[PDB]
């Protein structure tokens, strides 16, 4: 409660040195050997969901996943296994770009050249563009965007957000994204809640979050 | 008569916000205004310009004044609020909320959340 | 590795989205009707949304082409209160006057400097598809035609007002030409005033001569929300009731928004008619001619309807004749089919109650000042008569509009509500709290050291959850270290001596304060990515500052 | 001090606003650091660059500084004015 | 457990308490 907030000399020398091997040898041989078991039972369970998150996909919703643990595989899995093959075979070839946002160098001019290049035959006026030129096209699926850690150091920024927040008009694109920090919903006020259209589901799974921690080291301690 | 008793240079229930909004800002003010000393005693500098806050701040007082928890319309609304610029942060280009360095202070003069502790029937006038 | 790129691309039963109850040809049935209704409400939901943005642009271009006479010159200044960045703007293509829309974005207003440099460029690049205010002067000298510029001011309330402010005075020298026109779009989100705080008030006397003031809010006087509402009521058809737990939902959720309301509560019916057709099997029984599809399950879900049980033991404490409750008993000859037909058959005058109440207010009474899920919620409770007492003239017509709804048997099957909280965890989840509980009690989400080490980041809120503010690292880590069980972690170790450096580390004396700190450097890693802590790095790794709360 | 009789305008806030900007144009205050009027052309590329705290605050809580003291008020102020005798504190 | 985790992860599979359970016609079946 608010009484626990209102209630409330030493050196890191003292603790004996770390090297870079040292390091990733508990994580490599921990994570393997270490609640293995019980969480691929857990992924076993989960998997019963997808059809659920199809079907929302299908009616228009774009899916938030948020959680304690990463959450690189069960997008991945999702994205490429089991979405775009049944979009593809059951209404009879869907680019599933994959963007990381925990990169802190994943510039939005790039993302946006190979969505245009992918969907096209002053961003956002190009994006205007698109979104009331598929208006009148068939509502048929083309592009799964998963977009991991969309609170990513490349990704809190309001342009990129601004940006993202516009794609999911297109009802021919298929949003997927996934955020780690506590406050993530404090980057989305009234018009781009309303926009993205999220519909939230708790995913926390404690997988070892492994790939995020590699792009900014943890030995500075 | 009328035209010479008002400057008629003006260009124009002021605000209409939702409720949570409107706690929330009460809570800011609060924040921006009260002295850090306090906040282990009250609840367990008008004329200056308001000091700066941070969010854990905020939502304690918040929590603590609303007659709520962490779902997602609280965030919401203070994602609103700062977009209406009715709270401001310490930044001007690439708004980066979630970056620690950011903080918090009240955009907002005392006679608008007078009204609004009015229309909410909360008593700020009381804590200080 | 793929991962290390910003970001790349991946390419590739008939499965309808539905699945099977109770765990084949009824499940295509069911979503057949399903999509029909859907379709027909998602229809009306488009055409409402494109009358509501075809209304707007008819005052707009009223407002914009209204000319008025005057011989002085000055901007034509339009406020739009509670606009946004997606509204769109059309021009008019006049014979003399060449028409450029120039958009601004606070992006593009850092300083005047660059403001007149951009605006020049798109009046360029305008008059070129057919830098600086000499381009003004010399337009017509160039191209033959009259100029008037639209600048639309896309969001006020982030620009800086100093720029802004000196930006007009210095379009008002612009109006020293015969041959230029210039209005000014001004998108607001706060109330009016907000700007005359921050402008000079020389230039408010500017403004002022010449503005026109448009609300332009999705939530003008309830009137598109009861049409909506209303709407939705028509595109069920009775086929489907709504009950008072999940209306009491709908207004305990919609009125924490201000700005978008329309598209909350188009998302939140989507969400509850999406639901009901893959969670209740009774919705095949929509379309009555597939009577034959009753079945033994079918009947059991029936006689677990507890109006079922009302009505049986209505029977039995009145010691009916026995020989009706001995046919259920037995399960002979299932009249009970029969019966279920003939509710089925049953009209629900609700719906028609409700729509012409509110025909009558806007008709007869001209009273549109009002919410139609308020009045179809008081006439699902049945205390309308003080809801249309709120309103004097209403007394009358009140009594005479006097409505009593009546249940029917195994109506439970027909009708959507808000018990089990599945619309609350996927429309309002309660993110931060879900997170803190499930670090706390991790049991559950999981299903022999896996059995007693709890996950790293909840052992680690343990003691978040006690310690100062600011926590000095080398005790944090102490206190992380003393939940070791050091004999078990070495029998968990020693399961895999494949691995020579796993033995080479592990035998280490110090080998178990430098796991603990491996461990406690990269849990503290994760809680800083998760906002949880920040470290005085800055100042030195001795440190490290609380960034959240349990519970608020 | 006026007696009340038996059975001076104070001016809106608002109304205020304008006697406040004319009186900053006119140079009788100045913004708290206010460096003014720039050295060389480098100098004034740097300023225009950044954004200063002063310009962004309220209009109400902009920090001022003076120029004229009010004890040169005092021998400037004629004493037949009204308000001359708050000339002293 | 299996309704534990379908509840908090917002599926539509869970058993929604408007009807009483069969198990509750154990009961009054012999009433």
């Amino acid at each position: 409660t608010f009484e626990g907030y209102f209630d409330q000399r030493h050196t890191m020398s003292m603790a004996p040195d770390v090297t870079r091997e040292e390091f990733s040898l508990v994580s490599n041989f921990f994570n393997e050997n270490f609640q293995k078991r019980p969480r691929q039972k857990l992924f076993e369970i989960q998997k019963k969901m997808f059809p659920q998150y199809w079907f929302e996909l299908t009616q228009g919703f774009s899916l938030l996943f948020y959680g304690v643990g990463s959450k690189r595989n069960f997008l991945e899995e999702f994205a490429i296994d089991y979405l775009s093959p049944k979009i593809a075979y059951s209404q009879l070839s869907i680019p599933c770009l994959i963007l990381n946002g925990y990169n802190p160098s994943c510039n939005y001019r790039d993302v946006f050249k190979e969505i245009t290049d992918l969907l096209v035959p002053h961003v956002i006026l190009q994006i205007q563009k698109m979104i009331d030129f598929y208006k009148n096209q068939p509502l048929d699926i083309k592009l799964i965007l998963v977009v991991h850690n969309l609170d990513g150091p490349s990704i809190r920024k309001n342009t990129f957000q601004t940006m993202l927040s516009f794609l999911s008009v297109i009802r021919q694109i298929a949003i997927v994204a996934s955020t780690d920090h506590i406050y993530a919903p404090l980057l989305w006020d009234n018009m781009k809640a309303q926009n993205y259209n999220f519909v939230f589901h708790d995913i926390s799974n404690f997988e070892p979050s492994t790939v995020e921690s590699t792009f900014q080291d943890v030995m500075k301690m | 008569i009328k035209l010479f008793l008002s400057t008629d240079d003006n260009l124009s229930q002021t605000y209409d916000l939702s409720i949570i909004s409107k706690y929330l800002l009460i809570a800011s003010y609060i924040c921006s205004y009260l002295e850090p000393r306090y906040d282990a005693s009250i609840f367990s500098p008008r004329y200056l310009q308001p000091s700066l806050f941070a969010i854990e701040r905020l939502l304690a007082i918040f929590q603590a004044i609303f007659p709520m928890k962490a779902n997602i319309e609280v965030f919401q609304n203070l994602s609103e609020l700062h977009t209406l610029k009715l709270i401001a942060t310490t930044m001007n280009k690439n708004i980066d909320y979630l970056s620690p360095k950011v903080r918090w202070k009240v955009n907002v003069p005392w006679e608008i959340i007078k009204e609004i502790s009015e229309s909410v029937h909360f008593n700020i006038s009381d804590y200080f | 590795a793929d991962a290390q790129r910003s970001h790349y691309t991946v390419y590739p039963d008939k499965h309808i989205p539905f699945v099977k109850l109770l765990s084949e040809v009824n499940v295509e049935k069911r979503w057949e009707l399903y999509h029909q209704l859907h379709s027909h409400f998602h229809d009306q939901v488009d055409h409402i949304i494109d009358n509501i943005e075809a209304d707007l642009k008819a005052e707009i271009s009223d407002l914009l082409y209204s000319e008025t006479t005057q011989k002085r010159r000055c901007f034509n200044t339009i406020f739009l209160l509670g606009s946004d960045s997606t509204t769109k703007i059309e021009l008019k293509d006049e014979s003399s006057r060449y028409n450029v829309l120039i958009e601004l974005t606070p992006k593009e207003s850092p300083n005047v400097r660059m403001m007149l440099r951009r605006s020049m460029y798109k009046l360029y690049s305008a008059a070129d598809a057919e830098y600086d205010l000499s381009l003004v002067e010399n337009f017509k000298r160039l191209f033959g035609k009259d100029l008037a510029m639209v600048f639309n001011f896309k969001d006020v309330d982030s620009i800086n007002f100093n720029t802004l402010d000196n930006f007009i005075i210095l379009l008002k020298s612009a109006f020293k030409y015969d041959h230029v026109k210039i209005s000014l779009i001004f998108n607001i989100n706060t109330n009016l005033s907000n700007i005359e705080k921050n402008l000079r008030q020389s230039t408010i006397r500017l403004l002022k001569r010449n503005y026109h003031k448009l609300d332009v809010s999705s939530n003008k006087g309830f009137k598109y929300g009861n049409q909506i509402f209303q709407s939705f009521l028509d595109t069920v058809d009775g086929k489907l009731n709504l009950s008072d737990r999940f209306v009491e939902f709908i207004l305990s959720k919609m009125a924490n928004n201000t700005n978008h309301n329309l598209q909350l509560l188009t998302k939140m019916l989507d969400y509850s008619l999406m639901s009901y057709f893959f969670q209740n099997a009774f919705s095949v029984f929509i379309d009555p001619v597939n009577v034959d599809f009753l079945n033994d399950d079918y009947l059991k879900i029936l006689s677990r309807c507890p109006t079922f049980m009302f009505f049986v033991e209505g029977l039995i404490k009145q010691h009916a004749p026995a020989d009706e409750i001995l046919s259920l008993l037995t399960n002979k000859n299932r009249g009970l089919e029969e019966f279920f037909v003939e509710f089925l058959v049953r009209e629900n005058p609700i719906n028609g109650h409700a729509k012409f109440v509110a025909r009558f207010l806007e008709e007869e009474l001209n009273i549109t000042n009002f919410n139609l899920i308020e009045l179809y919620h008081n006439l699902l409770i049945g205390k309308l008569d003080s809801y249309l007492d709120r309103w004097s003239a209403c007394k009358e017509y009140k009594d005479r509009l006097h409505f009593e709804p009546i249940d029917t048997i195994f109506q439970e099957l027909f009708t959507l509500d808000n018990r089990s909280g599945l619309l609350t965890q996927s429309i309002f989840p309660s993110y931060k709290s879900n997170i803190e509980d499930n670090l706390l009690s991790w049991e559950q989400v999981l299903p022999d050291l896996d059995k007693i080490m709890a996950p790293v980041l909840g052992q680690l809120f343990k003691l978040y959850r006690e310690a100062n503010m600011t926590i000095n690292i080398y005790d944090f880590y102490i206190a992380f270290r003393e939940t070791l069980p050091k004999e078990e972690i070495l029998n968990f170790i020693r399961k895999d001596p494949s691995n020579t450096k796993l033995l080479e580390l592990a035998e280490t004396p110090d080998a178990f304060d430098k796991v603990a700190l491996i461990l406690f450097m990269q849990a503290i890693f994760a809680f800083e990515n998760m906002g949880l802590i920040k470290f005085q790095s800055t100042k030195s790794y001795d440190l490290v500052e609380k960034c959240v709360w349990r519970g608020i | 001090r006026i007696p009340t009789v038996a059975p001076i305008k104070l001016w809106l806030k608002k109304d205020v606003k304008n006697v406040w900007e004319n009186l900053v144009q006119l140079d009788f205050f100045t913004e708290k650091s206010a460096v003014g009027l720039r050295d060389n052309a480098t100098a004034a590329f740097y300023a225009s660059n950044y954004q200063f705290q002063g310009t962004m605050i309220p209009f109400d809580l902009r920090s001022y500084q003076m120029q004229i003291i009010l004890q040169e008020l005092r021998r400037i102020i004629p004493k037949s004015n009204m308000y001359y005798s708050w000339t002293q504190l | 457990y299996d309704e534990i985790i379908f509840r908090k992860l917002g599926s539509m599979l869970q058993t929604t308490n408007i009807l009483v359970t069969d198990d509750q016609y154990n009961i009054w079946k012999k009433r």
